[PDB]
């Protein structure tokens, strides 16, 4: 019965699968055996509604790179993980200069060594990120957009000039950890429409949940 | 001769003979904590606390035993089944007491025994295929007991040959008759179901084959007296 | 070197282990927290607030929603008439999924302890009467009739008088496994059964409204519990 | 002498095997390159009878996954293992969404690596679990099956969107740890008949150990 | 980074082997365990008690296996008969399987320590008599007949008094390693030997029992010991 | 995890070396040794008979 997993942190904690790069010898998407993945930390389903609970959360997070061939194969292909920290510009070419700043911190890993993880701090300028903002950072749509609440970016790659011998699959996993959360919310209850804003189906109102017969009839 | 009188009942049982108090321990109520917490469980202290006589079984030359289950036995017959049916959780310890009428002219021994959780098992069949959990007769046979098929592997696969590493006493007839128990409640949650779910079984059956040279009553009864020792309810309905 | 010999589980990686590594951004000063009113430290805080219970969680309709919020009582309702009645089941389905307690205990696996239910009259001022609201604990099906539902704990709740009553479940423990058609979850086996009967007929005098509507506001008690986390939740994020 | 050789953990201890879970290239058995195994621990033979001298008992597991192909042989396949707590649902697909839910513990690991292990802690909601339950949990017969006293599942199976590239043998050890017993009963003397309830040959009953000729004749 | 050289047995799994590796659940509080009534913590405790000694072992038929529980003493054996006789081989097979101890010892290799047969006399009040109950430590052949038996450590059982005596084996140590056909198991070796005899003939008046039984019951001392596991068991589980 | 960098002679069996490694029988009790008369602690006992 102990109230501990009731905590914030043993409610938010755990690995969870927040990102999928792919990097297939030829096809259509990543043609360049690289791809930049911007850190979201709703790439996990059922997060969104979770934190959303709150209005204002800080906490810290742990990444962990489970890298391998679409089959699930393992292969002796390394591969370099660089981080965008919000404000520096991102690769666009399979060797922009950005590979090469040092002020991107970068984590070369083979696929033989056991996943790489790294621990990225709470970013934001602000006391904390928030779910919600309801104005304009002071044509175009900018409401409930909040500005600084940007995590990052992962920018994946198979190191080397030529591209890659395998075809590749980056699993990226997410674990928050130090949590603390602030004014608490409703719990969501339609369906969301767009990761941007909280718009809804305006006719497809369902009920918060399941209904019966009579009020009487159990 | 003593007779203990402890409710509207009087039975004139021996003056204080051997008593096995079950796994060391006398049956109590609780200290402040279970599976209600802002619920506190009115104790039957009024007629729940009496002795009940179970309608007395009949040892032949030949019975291969017999077996009660509690707290079914008892949800029957008596104001303790008066409240083990309108009550939801329940917790109570006990005190089983076997008495037997013989002459020193007949012979006899008889293993009396508390078993938890006496989970019983049907011949599956007849050899052996066919998962027939046994009949709501075997797994609650009320107030008048059931008898052993399979006395040797205690209807459960178990030798009765260990059936002693449970709370036991002996009744051999050439040295005594009456056997006391005092069993405290056994389970792995603080208030259990008290209908559905029995806490335990009490076994009673015969080492040593009755026996009579021939002209003396030929069946023995075996008075099975028992007293709710603790009893707790909660929530009625 | 010093001499190590490697255990099992060594590269290994696991979900819910939470060791350490280190910082992508060492020398990174992250801007210091200053202090936001009212923060959350642990969900049961939550379950203790009190939200609305839509006991009438008939009424499907899109634009009718809002009515499974309160449930009504009025003249046409003669004495001992049965109101309404709902369980005791904070998890499942049914009325409690729209108070938060309900809401979060979804994402637990199993729970136990006290609740509170309280209800509020919103009828007019001149109204009057009494209405008796009763628990009848895990087994005993909904009382046949008003009377016998009385024998057992029930409160008469007059309006003329106090215009809300609170009724306390003793406690509820859904920690009855077991397994349904495949979804083999904890299921409470364990449901109270909240009744509310017109002990008067509805009293107004001439001049109020003959029809009045009662809210039900439910929340956990100090004393509950939440064990295993489970992430089930209909409402996903979808790609745009 | 010492009587330590007696005691409960010491008798109890020893990592068995419990579970073997087989994920065929090609054939009838799990032919999704994944399966789902409910952790029992009578997976191990001598283990139920064993248990089954006591009542009532209480403890702790660690699980070691050594996988390989059913010649032997280490490959470079990375595989996923999740456990999926007594009370969330469990995968049905190659990629039910279940493998992504977080409360559902995973722990990827490649054959490369060594053997897998983890600790599942004492599950049941109850103060112990319990091999006897004489009623029923408050058509059909469901006696002598106690509920709570499910310890979880495993869900094994090759990481990766597309079938392993080679055939997988991944055997199941557990150890249990910190032992508590209670309620000590008779010892098994009839052969089992179903894992269910405790029935036996009602006609093939044997006696508890060999038998003699005359009881004078030793 | 600290320096460190591996050691043989890295990345090596040992089933016996007890380090540790984390937990799957790590914020899970097993709900905490309440007291349960007779706790065991050594099997040890178990092998003191007293459990039925099959020394009549021979009916093997279905409906009869409950004889094996007791063996019979009447009129038609006259002074000096041998009653019955077995050893003092708590592990291996014969009429010890019965007994709990007998089973344990199963699930361990070796052992030693001092036993104690109790003897329970179930006839008549009216019967009476004198049985020799006598103890041959290893070696010694059974005793020829009844006299020479009494040479050496016995005990008068009288149950016109006491009916009930308990006879304690000095010590029996299976550690005595031996080959057969390929299970080479500790065997015995120290077979002691209890026969018991007819001291006085069976007497009784008329109007009981001319025949009675006596039930046995061993179980090991207090100074019992086992040393290495073994978990032969015939009764395995079957899948359904 | 703690930072470790590994030196050469990883992975390596030396006949001589003598660190450690489990016991294959953890919970087994030796049966204690009893006083045997005449022990050598050192085979120079031995070169001076």
């Amino acid at each position: 019965h102990s109230t501990a997993e009731t905590t914030l942190d043993s409610f938010f904690s755990r690995a969870g699968l927040v990102g999928e790069i792919d990097l297939p010898l030829e096809g259509t998407t990543n043609p360049n055996g690289y791809a930049n993945w911007d850190i979201d930390i709703t790439g996990y389903a059922q997060m969104r509604r979770k934190v959303e609970l709150f209005t204002y959360m800080r906490f810290d997070a742990e990444f962990t790179f489970v890298a391998c061939t679409p089959t699930g194969g393992v292969v002796p292909q390394l591969l370099q993980y660089m981080f965008v920290p919000p404000g520096a510009p991102k690769p666009d070419s399979r060797e922009s200069l950005a590979w090469q700043t040092a002020t991107n911190p970068s984590v070369f890993v083979k696929l033989s060594d056991p996943p790489a993880q790294v621990s990225v701090p709470f970013m934001s300028p602000a006391s904390a990120y928030q779910w919600f903002y309801d104005g304009y950072p002071t044509k175009d749509l900018e409401y409930g957009a909040c500005p600084n609440n940007m995590m990052g970016t992962f920018s994946v790659r198979t190191v080397g000039t030529s591209k890659s011998k395998y075809p590749l699959v980056v699993r990226i996993y997410m674990r928050m950890k130090h949590v603390r959360a602030w004014i608490p919310r409703p719990m969501r209850n339609q369906n969301y429409l767009f990761k941007a804003n909280p718009n809804y189906a305006g006719n497809s109102i369902k009920p918060t949940g399941a209904s019966r017969t009579a009020i009487t009839t159990l | 001769v003593a007779q203990l009188t402890i409710g509207n009942s009087t039975i004139t049982t021996q003056e204080a003979a051997n008593i096995i108090v079950g796994y060391g321990e006398w049956p109590s109520y609780c200290s402040d904590s279970d599976a209600t917490a802002v619920d506190k469980p009115t104790r039957p202290d009024v007629s729940v606390n009496r002795f009940y006589t179970l309608d007395t079984k009949l040892w032949e030359k030949s019975s291969k035993g017999w077996y009660w289950k509690f707290p079914d036995v008892l949800t029957e017959t008596g104001v303790f089944g008066q409240n083990a049916q309108f009550h939801y959780l329940y917790r109570s310890g006990f005190c089983i007491h076997v008495q037997c009428n013989a002459s020193k002219f007949h012979q006899g021994a008889l293993l009396v025994a508390i078993l938890p959780e006496y989970v019983i098992g049907t011949v599956a069949g007849g050899t052996g295929t066919e998962d027939s959990h046994p009949p709501y007769k075997q797994t609650q046979p009320g107030a008048d007991g059931f008898e052993l098929q399979h006395p040797y592997v205690l209807d459960a696969g178990i030798p009765i040959s260990q059936l002693t590493v449970c709370p036991h006493q002996w009744i051999n007839l050439r040295t005594n008759n009456c056997a006391t128990i005092i069993v405290p409640y056994i389970n792995a949650l603080p208030f259990d179901s008290a209908l559905n779910h029995c806490n335990f079984g009490l076994l009673v059956v015969p080492i040593s084959p009755l026996d009579y040279d021939q002209g003396a009553t030929p069946v023995i009864p075996i008075t099975i007296t028992l007293a709710p020792m603790c009893s707790e309810f909660a929530g009625l309905r | 070197g010093f001499p190590t010999e490697l255990k099992p589980g060594t590269n290994q990686f696991l979900t819910t282990d939470d060791g350490v590594s280190a910082p992508i951004l060492p020398n990174f000063y992250p801007t210091p927290c200053i202090h936001i009113p009212g923060e959350v430290r642990n969900l049961l805080e939550l379950c203790q607030v009190e939200t609305i219970l839509e006991v009438n969680n008939v009424p499907t309709n899109a634009t009718s929603l809002m009515e499974r919020l309160r449930f009504p009582v009025s003249a046409q309702a003669g004495k001992g008439e049965l109101c309404a009645v709902f369980r005791a089941d904070p998890g499942r389905s049914g009325p409690w999924q729209s108070t938060l307690l309900g809401q979060l205990c979804g994402y637990y696996t199993q729970w136990s302890g006290s609740l509170e239910v309280t209800f509020m009259f919103t009828g007019s001022f001149m109204a009057t009467g009494k209405m008796l609201i009763a628990y009848t604990p895990p087994g005993g099906p909904l009382p046949k009739d008003r009377a016998t539902a009385m024998l057992g704990t029930h409160v008469i709740w007059d309006f003329g008088l106090q215009s809300s009553v609170t009724l306390v479940i003793p406690w509820i423990s859904n920690t009855h496994y077991r397994a349904h058609a495949r979804d083999g979850v904890f299921d409470y086996y364990t449901t109270g059964l909240v009744s509310i009967w017109y002990q008067t007929n509805y009293v107004v005098p001439i001049g109020a409204p003959n029809t009045a509507y009662i809210i039900a506001l439910a929340a956990a008690q100090k004393n509950f519990t939440m064990k295993l986390c489970k992430d089930a939740s209909d409402i996903l994020q979808t790609g745009t």
